[PDB]
Parts: C-alpha cells; sequence; structure tokens
RNA sequence: AGUACCGUGAGGGAAAGGUGAAAAGAACCCCGGGAGGGGAGUGAAAUAGAGCCUGAAACCGUGGGCUUACAAGCAGUCACGGCCCCGAGGGGUUGUGGCGUGCCUAUUGAAGCAUGAGCCGGCGACUCACGGUCGUGGGCGAGCUUAAGCCGUUGAGGC
RNA sequence: GUGAGGGCGCGAGCGAUAACGUCCGCGUCCGAGCGCGGGAACAACCGAGACCGCCAGCUAAGGCCCCCAAGUCUGGGCUAA
RNA sequence: GGCGGUAGGGGAGCGUUCCCGAUGCCGAUGAAGGCCGACCCGCGAGGGCGGCUGGAGGUAAGGGAAGUGCGAAUGCCGGCA
C-alpha cells in the first residue's frame, strides 16, 4: 500500500450528490387498540401495558 | 529585521519537513517581523539659496503692494497690551476682520494685544517670512519694521 | 401569527441533527410529537425539547391554539467549534472539531 | 407598402410610421432626411439598379444617442497582457414619415 | 430589423421509394429533408425537417465490388469484441439498418441530430404502416 | 506615514465577483477563479461578436438558396443574375423577402435569370 | 508578559483591546434537569443582551423563482426560443444550435501527464543616506555657494 | 534588455546521399502573431500583420454530394484497383 | 497617415496614508465603513448618484510627502472547507 489519497476536493455538488440517500425514514406507528396511543407494531403498548388484548407489563 | 526583538534561530530544518524554507520569525515574509525600506528618523532641511529667500520676499510684499492690500502705519494709537483696544485700534484702521490681517512690529504689548484673534497673525519684524505673508489676505507694518524690511531686502 | 423556539449551543454536529429536523419539518405537532418520540437518534432529544418549548411558546404567549399548531419553519445552524487535540502515532497531533447546534423551530396555525 | 432603404452602409426594410436605430447622422434633431431607396414593395414592386431614381423616403430625426456600452477585453495567456476597453456606439433614432415613390 | 425565427409549423410527411437507387447519393437527399434546408424558413436550432418514409430499402442498389467488400463495424467495448459484418450479410438480415447507417452518418451530431434521425422511417418492401399521415410521395 | 491595504482590495475583489454572477461553483464565488472565468469569457466575447456576422449571414446564404432552389435555379446562379442586373440588395433584406414576400423574390428571380 | 507553553539546560516565547450617554446588565410569568429560548420590562437603538460598536469573505443552512434523469464538459461565449419578475424597454433562468486546450512560472516550444496554488480574509518585495553622472524647474552670473557654529523664533528667520 | 534560440527553404560540412540529429551561410517565420482563415485536429506548411463597433459588401489560401458555407456545374480523356 | 506585440524604453492618469488649504467647510435633516443598483460621468484604473445598514466622524479646488495598489513566493498569521 502506497497511501492512496484524494486527488481533487470534491465539489459540493458531488458530496451531496453523494449524500442523496442519507434521508431517515420516518417511525412506523400504530394506534394501540386500548388507548389509542401511537406505538411501534408488534410491540407492548408502552402507554397502558396491553398488547395481545391483555396486561402484561405496569406501564 | 536586524531591529526587531527575535532571535536568529531557524524554526525548522531546511529541508524534507513539507513546509516552506525559513530563517527566522524577525523575516519581514513573517507576521510580526521587521518591515523593509520602513522610514527612519530624517531631515528634511535643504539650504535654499539665500538671494532666493530675499527675492521671494520682496515678491511677496509686492504682490500685496500691488494688490493693495499693504498698508503702512505710524504707530498704534492707545494699544497698550489688550485685546479690545486693538479692536478698537483696528476697527478705526479699516480692519473689520472679514480678511485675515499679517500684523508685523517691533512693538511687543500691540502684538501681545492682537495675537488671540482668530484672524490676526502676529510677527517680529525680523521674523518675516514669506509664507506668513501668502497665508494672510492683508500685510500691517510698523515703520521700524517696514525699514528693517527694506534693509533685509537690500 | 408565528411562534418560535431555539435552542442554541446544543452540543451535537449540525449535520447529524438536521437529520431529524427534516422528519419533522410541515408535520402536525401531534404527528411530529410522535415521531421524535420513537425516532432512534440523539438529536431526537433535543429537537423534541425545542418543538414543546416553541408550542408552550405558542400557547401560553401569542394566542393560538394548540390542536391548530404545525411545524412551519425548521432549521439548524451551525455554531462555535470546540477543537481538541487528538493524539496520533508517531508524535503528531490532529485537532477534532466538537461542533455544536443552533436547533430553531417556528409554529403556526393551520386554520381549517 | 415598404421599402428597403440603404444608410450607415446596411439596408433596413421600413414602413410608414416605423421607429428605427441607425448610425449617427449629421442632422439637428427633429429636422427630417430623405433615404434612398434600393426596392419598393407591397402594392406595387420596383426594383432598383442598384437605387430607384425618383424614390425617396421621408424620415425624422428623432435625436442621437449611444448604445449600451460592450465591454471589449483582450487577454493574452503566459504573457502578462490584459485590455479592458469600453465600447458605446452612437446612432441616430429616426421614425419613417413616408413612402415618396 | 432581425431575421425571422418561424413559429414551431406543423411538418410534412414524405415517402421515397429506394428501389434501384443510389445509395450514398439518395441518402445525402434524405439528411437535407430531414435538416429542413429545402424549406426557406430554416433555423438550425430547432426540429423543423420533413418525416420521411422510405420503403424499399431492401432492393437500394451499390456500385463496384461493395455487395462483398463495404465492412460495417461494431465494437462492443470488451477484448476482441470487434464485429465486422459484410454489406452482403446486412441486406439479408437487417437490411433497412443499411439506409438507416447511411443517413445517421450524414445528420448533425448531437441531440437535435438524434432527434432528426428518429424522424426518419425506413422500412424493408413496398409496404409502409404510416397511412394515417398520409405521405407525399416524393420523385427524389 | 503608513498606507495599509484598507479598503481597496476588497472593493476590486467584489467588481470582479459582480461581473462573475452566474458561473458554476467556485467560478462566481472565489476571486481568482472568478477573474480566470472572465478573462476566458472576455476573449470568447471578443471572438464571437466577430464570428455572429458569418453566422447570421451563412443562415441567410442557406435560406435564400432554398428559395432560389424552389424556382429552378440554385443560389449561385442566383447571385450572379443579381450582380450582372445591378441589384444591391443585401443578403439580410434578400432572406426576409423570401420569407415574407415571395412574389418580390419571385420577381428578383425573375430579373436575376434574364439577367444573363 | 518575559507570562502561558516548549526545553535537562543555557534558551526560546505567544494568543488575547471596544455593550451603553447612563447598568438603566432584563423583576415577574412560560417550556426546560440545566443550557437555551419565548413574553414582559429598560433603552434613542437589544441582529447594542454581556459568545455584546461597526460585522466584510470563504464556509454551513431555510425559503422562493427558473432549470435539470438518452446526456460527452477549462464549464464560458454568441444566437434564438420558453418560463418567472419589474413597468417597441430591462432583469433572472437555461432548452437547442455555433465557437472554444484553466492561471502563473519556466522554456526552442505547455491545456499540457513540467512548477506553484484547498478556499477566503488580512501581512507580504526596488527604499534611505552620502557621493557621482545625465536630464529638467528656477536663482545668480566671471562669478556662484556657504559648513560647523552664533543670534532670534517656539512650527519666524537671520548671521 | 539580450548575449539557452527553434522550425522551414536553399547552399555546404559532420553523420549512414540516418535522426523532431549536429555545425555554419543566405532567407523567412515562431519566439513576441499558442490572435484570425485553410491544412481533420497541430508554434513556425498555405492565406494573412487583429484600434473599437455593425444581423453590410468583396476576396486570399482552400473549397462547393451529406456532416459543412458554396456546382450532385459545363466540355474531353483515363482508371475498375 | 499610423495604432499585434514578450524582454525593454518613454508618456499620461486613477486610487490608498499623511501635511499645507483648515480657528475653514460638510455632518444626528446621519460622518467613515458595510450591503445592493438594470442609474450617470470616464477608453480604463475610477468618480458620482439613489435605496438599505451604520451611529461620529469626514474633508474640496490647487499644491506637498510616502511604510502607496497582491493571485500565486511547497509565502506569513488567522478563519472555514
Ligand atoms: N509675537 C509673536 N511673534 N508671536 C508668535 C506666536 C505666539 C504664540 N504661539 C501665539 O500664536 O499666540
Ligand atoms: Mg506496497
Ligand atoms: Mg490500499
Ligand atoms: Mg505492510
Ligand atoms: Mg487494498
Ligand atoms: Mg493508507
Ligand atoms: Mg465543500
Ligand atoms: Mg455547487
Ligand atoms: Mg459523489
Ligand atoms: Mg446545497
Ligand atoms: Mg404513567
Ligand atoms: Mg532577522
Ligand atoms: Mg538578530
Ligand atoms: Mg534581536
Ligand atoms: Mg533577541
Ligand atoms: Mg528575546
Ligand atoms: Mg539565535
Ligand atoms: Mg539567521
Ligand atoms: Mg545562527
Ligand atoms: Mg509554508
Ligand atoms: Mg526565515
Ligand atoms: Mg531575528
Ligand atoms: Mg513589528
Ligand atoms: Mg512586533
Ligand atoms: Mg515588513
Ligand atoms: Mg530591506
Ligand atoms: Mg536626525
Ligand atoms: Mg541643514
Ligand atoms: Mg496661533
Ligand atoms: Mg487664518
Ligand atoms: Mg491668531
Ligand atoms: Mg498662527
Ligand atoms: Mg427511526
Ligand atoms: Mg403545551
Ligand atoms: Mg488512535
Ligand atoms: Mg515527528
Ligand atoms: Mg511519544
Ligand atoms: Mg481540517
Ligand atoms: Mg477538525
Ligand atoms: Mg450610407
Ligand atoms: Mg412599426
Ligand atoms: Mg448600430
Ligand atoms: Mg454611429
Ligand atoms: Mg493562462
Ligand atoms: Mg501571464
Ligand atoms: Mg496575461
Ligand atoms: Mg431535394
Ligand atoms: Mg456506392
Ligand atoms: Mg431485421
Ligand atoms: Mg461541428
Ligand atoms: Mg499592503
Ligand atoms: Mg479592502
Ligand atoms: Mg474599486
Ligand atoms: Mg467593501
Ligand atoms: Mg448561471
Ligand atoms: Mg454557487
Ligand atoms: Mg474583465
Ligand atoms: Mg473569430
Ligand atoms: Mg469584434
Ligand atoms: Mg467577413
Ligand atoms: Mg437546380
Ligand atoms: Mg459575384
Ligand atoms: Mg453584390
Ligand atoms: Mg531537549
Ligand atoms: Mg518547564
Ligand atoms: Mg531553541
Ligand atoms: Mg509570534
Ligand atoms: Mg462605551
Ligand atoms: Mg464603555
Ligand atoms: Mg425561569
Ligand atoms: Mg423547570
Ligand atoms: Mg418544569
Ligand atoms: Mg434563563
Ligand atoms: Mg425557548
Ligand atoms: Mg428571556
Ligand atoms: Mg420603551
Ligand atoms: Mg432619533
Ligand atoms: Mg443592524
Ligand atoms: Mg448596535
Ligand atoms: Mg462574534
Ligand atoms: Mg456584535
Ligand atoms: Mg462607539
Ligand atoms: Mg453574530
Ligand atoms: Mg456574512
Ligand atoms: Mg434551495
Ligand atoms: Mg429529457
Ligand atoms: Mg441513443
Ligand atoms: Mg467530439
Ligand atoms: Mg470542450
Ligand atoms: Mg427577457
Ligand atoms: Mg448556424
Ligand atoms: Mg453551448
Ligand atoms: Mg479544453
Ligand atoms: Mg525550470
Ligand atoms: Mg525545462
Ligand atoms: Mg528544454
Ligand atoms: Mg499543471
Ligand atoms: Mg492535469
Ligand atoms: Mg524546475
Ligand atoms: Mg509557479
Ligand atoms: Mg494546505
Ligand atoms: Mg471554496
Ligand atoms: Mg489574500
Ligand atoms: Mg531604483
Ligand atoms: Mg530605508
Ligand atoms: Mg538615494
Ligand atoms: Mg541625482
Ligand atoms: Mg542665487
Ligand atoms: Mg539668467
Ligand atoms: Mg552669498
Ligand atoms: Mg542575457
Ligand atoms: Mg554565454
Ligand atoms: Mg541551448
Ligand atoms: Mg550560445
Ligand atoms: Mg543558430
Ligand atoms: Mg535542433
Ligand atoms: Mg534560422
Ligand atoms: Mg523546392
Ligand atoms: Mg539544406
Ligand atoms: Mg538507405
Ligand atoms: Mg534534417
Ligand atoms: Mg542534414
Ligand atoms: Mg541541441
Ligand atoms: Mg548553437
Ligand atoms: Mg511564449
Ligand atoms: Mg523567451
Ligand atoms: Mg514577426
Ligand atoms: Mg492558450
Ligand atoms: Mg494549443
Ligand atoms: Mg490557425
Ligand atoms: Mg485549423
Ligand atoms: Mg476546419
Ligand atoms: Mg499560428
Ligand atoms: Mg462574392
Ligand atoms: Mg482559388
Ligand atoms: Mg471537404
Ligand atoms: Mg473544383
Ligand atoms: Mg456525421
Ligand atoms: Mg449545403
Ligand atoms: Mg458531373
Ligand atoms: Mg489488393
Ligand atoms: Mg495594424
Ligand atoms: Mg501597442
Ligand atoms: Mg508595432
Ligand atoms: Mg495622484
Ligand atoms: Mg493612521
Ligand atoms: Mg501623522
Ligand atoms: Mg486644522
Ligand atoms: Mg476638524
Ligand atoms: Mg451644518
Ligand atoms: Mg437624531
Ligand atoms: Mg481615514
Ligand atoms: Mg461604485
Ligand atoms: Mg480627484
Ligand atoms: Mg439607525
Ligand atoms: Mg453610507
Ligand atoms: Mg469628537
Ligand atoms: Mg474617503
Ligand atoms: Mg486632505
Ligand atoms: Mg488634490
Ligand atoms: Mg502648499
Ligand atoms: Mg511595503
Ligand atoms: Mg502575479
Ligand atoms: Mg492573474
Ligand atoms: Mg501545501
Ligand atoms: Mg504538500
Ligand atoms: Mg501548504
Ligand atoms: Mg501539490
Ligand atoms: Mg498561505
Ligand atoms: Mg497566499
Ligand atoms: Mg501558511
Ligand atoms: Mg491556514
Ligand atoms: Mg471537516
Ligand atoms: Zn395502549
Amino acid at each position: 500500500a502506497k497511501h492512496p489519497v484524494p486527488k481533487k476536493k470534491t465539489s459540493k455538488a458531488r458530496r451531496d450528490a453523494r449524500r442523496s440517500h442519507h434521508a431517515l425514514t420516518p417511525p412506523i406507528l400504530v394506534p394501540c387498540p386500548e388507548c389509542k396511543a401511537m406505538k411501534p407494531p408488534h410491540t407492548v403498548c408502552p402507554e397502558c401495558g396491553y398488547y395481545a388484548g391483555r396486561k402484561v407489563l405496569e406501564v | 529585521r536586524g531591529e526587531v526583538a527575535y532571535s536568529g534561530r531557524k524554526i525548522w530544518p531546511q529541508k524534507h519537513t513539507g513546509r516552506a524554507r525559513h530563517g527566522d520569525i524577525g523575516a519581514p515574509i513573517f507576521v510580526g517581523g521587521g518591515v523593509v525600506f520602513g522610514p527612519k528618523p530624517r531631515d528634511y532641511s535643504y539650504t535654499l539659496p539665500k538671494k532666493v529667500r530675499k527675492k521671494g520676499l520682496a515678491m511677496a510684499v509686492a504682490d500685496r503692494a500691488r494688490e493693495g492690500k499693504l498698508l503702512l502705519v505710524e504707530a498704534f494709537a492707545g494699544v497698550n497690551g489688550k485685546t479690545k483696544e486693538f479692536l478698537a485700534w483696528a476697527k478705526e484702521a479699516g480692519l473689520d476682520g472679514s480678511e485675515s490681517v499679517l500684523l508685523v512690529t517691533g512693538n511687543e504689548l500691540v502684538r501681545r494685544a492682537a495675537r488671540n484673534l482668530p484672524w490676526v497673525v502676529t510677527l517680529a519684524p525680523e521674523g518675516l517670512n514669506v509664507y506668513d505673508i501668502v497665508r494672510t489676505e492683508r500685510l500691517v507694518m510698523d515703520l521700524d519694521a517696514w525699514e528693517v524690511f527694506q534693509n533685509r531686502i537690500g | 401569527m408565528e411562534a418560535k423556539a431555539i435552542a442554541r449551543y446544543v452540543r451535537i454536529s449540525p449535520r447529524k441533527v438536521r437529520l431529524v429536523v427534516d422528519l419533522i419539518r410541515g408535520k402536525s405537532l401531534e404527528e411530529a410529537r410522535n415521531i421524535l418520540r420513537y425516532t432512534n437518534k440523539r438529536g431526537a432529544y433535543f429537537v423534541a425539547k425545542v418543538l414543546e418549548s416553541a408550542a408552550a411558546n405558542a400557547v401560553n404567549n401569542h394566542d393560538m391554539l394548540e390542536d391548530r399548531l404545525y411545524v412551519k419553519a425548521a432549521y439548524v445552524d451551525e455554531g462555535p467549534a470546540l477543537k481538541r487535540v487528538l493524539p496520533r502515532a508517531r508524535g503528531r497531533a490532529d485537532i477534532i472539531k466538537k461542533r455544536t447546534s443552533h436547533i430553531t423551530v417556528i409554529l403556526g396555525e393551520k386554520h381549517g | 407598402m415598404f421599402a428597403i432603404v440603404k444608410t450607415g452602409g446596411k439596408q433596413y426594410r421600413v414602413e410608414p410610421g416605423l421607429k428605427l436605430r441607425v448610425e449617427k447622422l449629421d442632422a439637428e434633431p427633429g429636422a427630417t432626411v430623405e433615404l434612398p431607396v434600393l426596392l419598393l414593395g407591397g402594392e406595387k414592386t420596383v426594383v432598383g439598379t442598384p437605387v430607384v431614381e425618383g424614390a425617396s423616403v421621408v424620415a425624422e430625426v428623432l435625436g442621437h444617442g449611444r448604445g449600451k456600452k460592450i465591454l471589449v477585453s483582450k487577454f493574452k495567456a503566459k504573457v502578462q497582457y490584459r485590455r479592458k476597453k469600453g465600447h458605446r456606439q452612437p446612432y441616430t433614432e429616426l421614425l419613417i414619415k413616408e413612402i415618396r415613390g | 430589423m432581425k431575421t425571422y425565427v418561424p413559429k414551431q409549423v406543423e411538418p410534412r410527411w414524405v415517402l421515397i421509394d429506394a428501389e434501384g437507387k443510389t445509395l450514398g447519393r439518395l441518402a445525402t437527399k434524405i439528411a437535407t429533408l430531414l435538416r429542413g434546408k429545402h424549406r426557406p424558413d430554416w433555423t438550425p436550432n430547432v426540429a423543423m425537417g420533413d418525416f420521411v418514409v422510405v420503403v424499399n430499402a431492401d432492393k437500394i442498389r451499390v456500385t463496384g465490388k461493395k455487395l462483398e467488400q463495404k465492412i460495417y463495424t461494431r465494437y462492443s467495448g470488451y477484448p476482441g469484441g470487434l464485429k465486422k459484418i459484410p454489406l452482403e450479410k446486412m441486406l439479408a438480415t437487417h437490411p433497412e439498418r443499411v439506409l438507416e447507417h447511411a443517413v445517421k452518418g450524414m445528420l448533425p451530431k448531437g441531440p437535435l441530430g438524434r432527434r432528426l434521425f428518429k424522424r426518419l422511417k425506413v422500412y424493408a418492401g413496398p409496404d409502409h404502416p404510416h397511412q394515417a399521415q398520409r405521405p407525399e410521395k416524393l420523385e427524389v | 506615514p503608513r498606507a495599509k491595504t484598507g479598503v481597496v482590495r476588497r472593493r476590486k475583489h467584489k467588481k470582479i465577483l459582480k461581473l462573475a454572477k452566474g458561473y458554476w461553483g467556485l467560478r462566481s464565488k472565489s476571486f481568482r477563479k472568478a477573474r480566470e472565468t472572465l478573462f476566458a469569457a472576455g476573449n470568447y466575447a471578443y471572438a464571437h461578436r466577430k464570428r455572429r456576422k458569418r453566422d447570421f449571414r451563412r443562415l441567410w446564404i442557406v435560406r435564400i438558396n432554398a428559395a432560389c432552389r424552389q424556382h429552378g435555379l440554385n443560389y449561385s446562379t442566383f447571385i450572379h443574375g443579381l450582380k450582372k442586373a445591378g441589384i444591391e440588395v443585401d443578403r439580410k433584406n434578400l432572406a426576409d423577402l423570401a420569407v415574407r414576400e415571395p412574389q418580390v423574390f419571385a420577381e428578383l428571380v425573375e430579373r436575376a435569370k434574364a439577367a444573363q
């Protein structure tokens, strides 16, 4: 290895075009069928402690 | 660069450093270093030919005479070292203060009375010069001052 | 009417918090609230604090209804840098820039 | 009815009531001048050889002016030769009064 | 006075029979027609040429021994990927491509030249499908 | 007395950067790249305002040629006919007649044919 | 400040000034753990709020207009067209066509696969003394001129 | 200031009737005309010495079937490669 | 009638700092500086003018004197890519 190195400073255009795929995707949330609170699917509701229509965890 | 207050050590080696070659930080290429061809104490005085000075004095008084702004007086009535007395004397002699006057006389009392006016420049006769003459719009002199001026230009 | 809130000198990299700010711009206040709540990023905390301060400003200061609030503007600026020394091999000294952010959120009323 | 007139070294097609910038003319503003005709067209067609004899276009000089400044600049590489000149072409404004056949 | 720049006009459709004609001598005329240089309102920055339909391109003729000697070439980008096809095999496999290449090589390069080439329709055999456009038979 | 740079260099850099409005990237943002691009642009402008006359003349010739070939002859035949006839109507107005007043151009074509 | 920092040591040796006329330096309330901010309040002014006069440039961002996913480029220029703005005119933008080998330095010759430069801002290089030699503006002219000093001035000249 | 010249033509020498070789003479051009037209492109080959402007005209070399401005121009002959 | 131009010779101007002009003049009805302009004068360097910022200085005609104009020195210091 002979220490590869950038040949030219990247133009703002090129670095931002490279970053064109960096946008976050927003979370995935559904309403809990008990307290109607938005929560991730297939998780136990952290606002009421219910999942599959029963208590599992003290909230 | 020799007068600056730094040492003369080479900051880093000549070669194989990656930086640029340099000597000491007093070099004028550095910030805070010496200044190339900076001004030193000088003497801007020179000897102007004497006849040129004398002829220039003559010519300045001659210009003010040909203009009609020249006036000779014998004495100064009753001014004795007070600005108000000189203001009265000048009002009577036709000096309202709208033109700057060069008063030249041997009487110290008159020069003391007049020297604080914003439109009056006082001079002893032996100190007549072409600058102060061209400076002012009118020229007033003693008869003694006139005689010693004739004796200087002679 | 608008209601803005600014968190200045937030010790985090702008390019990092902007990623989360871009997630909530133009969204309704409740949408933005849940979105920030379940966003797996460090700047989610700070954007959430700024959004809540803005909503409080709106309600308690500019006569705006809570159920009418949305994120009209939302931008991060870059603040001063905390330059630290980082020792590398062979006696060389690097400088790490610990950046800082100025989060700004501006809310308005969505009539209708 | 139109007329191809020649002035300032160049030929323009004019019609009555047309404003036109041509090269500068030695003529006081508001005065009137006759422009030669090389070809008359429209209702009738007479072809100049090279001009037509008894035909002239009467136009009224509206005034004189200077055009939009052009920055003519010359640059010669590796030789430290650079030149900057501003140029404003003097013109005259004419309004075509009538076509005199 | 400025030079007249035409408004976008309706282009005219033109049909040409290639049968028995000389390849290049017809190709130059097809290209001129595609340019719009036969119209007195011609402009170089717009596409205003004709739509040229060609039939019986399979019956083009050519001088000399060019049947076995003219060699079209294609470099596929790989090592040794140089295809050399003679005119005979071309006429017997993709005969309209002969005229297509002869015309494409005579239009300007760039985007406008490409769309001008898109305005030409070459057809082997006597039949074409552009009966809807109703072309005008031209004796070039 | 000491005359430091002060205010001048910034004003000269701003003058050169104003002319650079519209250039790609640093060619409008860096004073030096701006200056280089402006050297190129100025030489381009001189040479191209020279070449524009030939450009337009060549277009005029193409149009006159199309109109002439609509009437039998070609461009060269037509210009020879004009030269012999005595007609000194330039090619700008000639194309303007070829498109705007085809009857006058047809009359010119007639005089050109007959003038040989 | 001969400080911090560097060095065993002799020794080297920085950066760093500015709110306002007056602290009148923001009580109290609101979100927040705090920081920070939002109202209130002070002020002629608070993008004068202490990270404080003026606040340029590179540089990072939000919004708006024009434009961009079949296209070959020292990135411009010339022409035409479309869209947007300000009211036979002009500005902004760029679709297509034409033309077009960065700058500096060094060389017989560089776009050059020869040198230098990431970019911006500030610092950065033909001077001074004395003598000489030409030319030039004056003064005097077979003459021209004083040096050190002395007197006077306190930016007055004279001897 | 320069006292590193270089290409081309002619006359020679050196070289192998070799070199974008080398050394002189006469000339020219580049250098400094890497400004313009031609020669596909190209300092020195051909045309020609760029004060600035014009949507005017005439020519030079070179060109006139398409790219590409102008003749698929006229008369005679040769070539089939 | 002349006016491509490297080395180089000469000519004419612009601008920066300071002094005489100035116990004057401009200035809170807004100084210098900063951000814009498609407006005017000048071939040009530049000078005007108008709007915004700025909050206290600036300085004519005509002369004088220099620490007087930056894009490169693997320049120097700082800031940010
Ligand atoms: N009498 C005199 N020579 N006076 C000369 C000037 C005195 C003093 N410096 C003044 O102007 O008031
Ligand atoms: Mg290895
Ligand atoms: Mg590797
Ligand atoms: Mg290894
Ligand atoms: Mg590897
Ligand atoms: Mg490595
Ligand atoms: Mg960048
Ligand atoms: Mg960019
Ligand atoms: Mg990229
Ligand atoms: Mg961007
Ligand atoms: Mg709970
Ligand atoms: Mg030193
Ligand atoms: Mg020393
Ligand atoms: Mg020392
Ligand atoms: Mg020392
Ligand atoms: Mg020391
Ligand atoms: Mg030492
Ligand atoms: Mg030393
Ligand atoms: Mg030593
Ligand atoms: Mg260095
Ligand atoms: Mg040094
Ligand atoms: Mg030193
Ligand atoms: Mg110093
Ligand atoms: Mg110092
Ligand atoms: Mg110095
Ligand atoms: Mg020195
Ligand atoms: Mg001394
Ligand atoms: Mg002395
Ligand atoms: Mg006094
Ligand atoms: Mg006075
Ligand atoms: Mg006084
Ligand atoms: Mg005085
Ligand atoms: Mg997430
Ligand atoms: Mg609330
Ligand atoms: Mg490590
Ligand atoms: Mg080391
Ligand atoms: Mg170690
Ligand atoms: Mg870095
Ligand atoms: Mg860093
Ligand atoms: Mg004329
Ligand atoms: Mg009209
Ligand atoms: Mg004109
Ligand atoms: Mg004129
Ligand atoms: Mg260059
Ligand atoms: Mg150069
Ligand atoms: Mg140059
Ligand atoms: Mg045809
Ligand atoms: Mg053939
Ligand atoms: Mg097929
Ligand atoms: Mg081409
Ligand atoms: Mg300087
Ligand atoms: Mg400046
Ligand atoms: Mg300037
Ligand atoms: Mg400025
Ligand atoms: Mg642009
Ligand atoms: Mg840009
Ligand atoms: Mg320029
Ligand atoms: Mg040209
Ligand atoms: Mg020109
Ligand atoms: Mg010409
Ligand atoms: Mg014909
Ligand atoms: Mg002719
Ligand atoms: Mg003619
Ligand atoms: Mg040690
Ligand atoms: Mg120690
Ligand atoms: Mg040491
Ligand atoms: Mg230091
Ligand atoms: Mg203060
Ligand atoms: Mg204070
Ligand atoms: Mg509190
Ligand atoms: Mg709290
Ligand atoms: Mg709380
Ligand atoms: Mg607080
Ligand atoms: Mg807040
Ligand atoms: Mg507060
Ligand atoms: Mg108040
Ligand atoms: Mg006020
Ligand atoms: Mg402000
Ligand atoms: Mg302030
Ligand atoms: Mg600051
Ligand atoms: Mg500030
Ligand atoms: Mg202040
Ligand atoms: Mg700030
Ligand atoms: Mg800024
Ligand atoms: Mg944007
Ligand atoms: Mg497309
Ligand atoms: Mg394709
Ligand atoms: Mg190509
Ligand atoms: Mg190119
Ligand atoms: Mg427009
Ligand atoms: Mg064209
Ligand atoms: Mg283009
Ligand atoms: Mg190139
Ligand atoms: Mg070298
Ligand atoms: Mg070399
Ligand atoms: Mg060499
Ligand atoms: Mg290079
Ligand atoms: Mg390269
Ligand atoms: Mg070297
Ligand atoms: Mg270099
Ligand atoms: Mg570096
Ligand atoms: Mg940059
Ligand atoms: Mg700089
Ligand atoms: Mg010298
Ligand atoms: Mg000195
Ligand atoms: Mg000297
Ligand atoms: Mg001398
Ligand atoms: Mg004398
Ligand atoms: Mg004499
Ligand atoms: Mg004597
Ligand atoms: Mg030499
Ligand atoms: Mg020698
Ligand atoms: Mg040599
Ligand atoms: Mg020699
Ligand atoms: Mg020789
Ligand atoms: Mg040789
Ligand atoms: Mg020779
Ligand atoms: Mg021969
Ligand atoms: Mg020979
Ligand atoms: Mg042999
Ligand atoms: Mg030879
Ligand atoms: Mg030989
Ligand atoms: Mg040799
Ligand atoms: Mg030799
Ligand atoms: Mg050269
Ligand atoms: Mg040389
Ligand atoms: Mg020559
Ligand atoms: Mg070049
Ligand atoms: Mg070249
Ligand atoms: Mg050439
Ligand atoms: Mg060529
Ligand atoms: Mg060519
Ligand atoms: Mg040449
Ligand atoms: Mg001709
Ligand atoms: Mg010929
Ligand atoms: Mg050819
Ligand atoms: Mg021929
Ligand atoms: Mg082609
Ligand atoms: Mg053609
Ligand atoms: Mg023939
Ligand atoms: Mg064979
Ligand atoms: Mg000449
Ligand atoms: Mg010259
Ligand atoms: Mg000459
Ligand atoms: Mg001056
Ligand atoms: Mg100062
Ligand atoms: Mg001073
Ligand atoms: Mg004063
Ligand atoms: Mg004052
Ligand atoms: Mg006043
Ligand atoms: Mg006020
Ligand atoms: Mg100042
Ligand atoms: Mg200005
Ligand atoms: Mg002035
Ligand atoms: Mg204000
Ligand atoms: Mg101002
Ligand atoms: Mg004061
Ligand atoms: Mg000033
Ligand atoms: Mg002054
Ligand atoms: Mg002056
Ligand atoms: Mg003076
Ligand atoms: Mg200096
Ligand atoms: Mg330079
Ligand atoms: Mg340069
Ligand atoms: Mg470097
Ligand atoms: Mg390096
Ligand atoms: Mg470096
Ligand atoms: Mg490098
Ligand atoms: Mg540097
Ligand atoms: Mg530098
Ligand atoms: Mg450095
Ligand atoms: Mg640095
Ligand atoms: Mg970084
Ligand atoms: Zn729940």
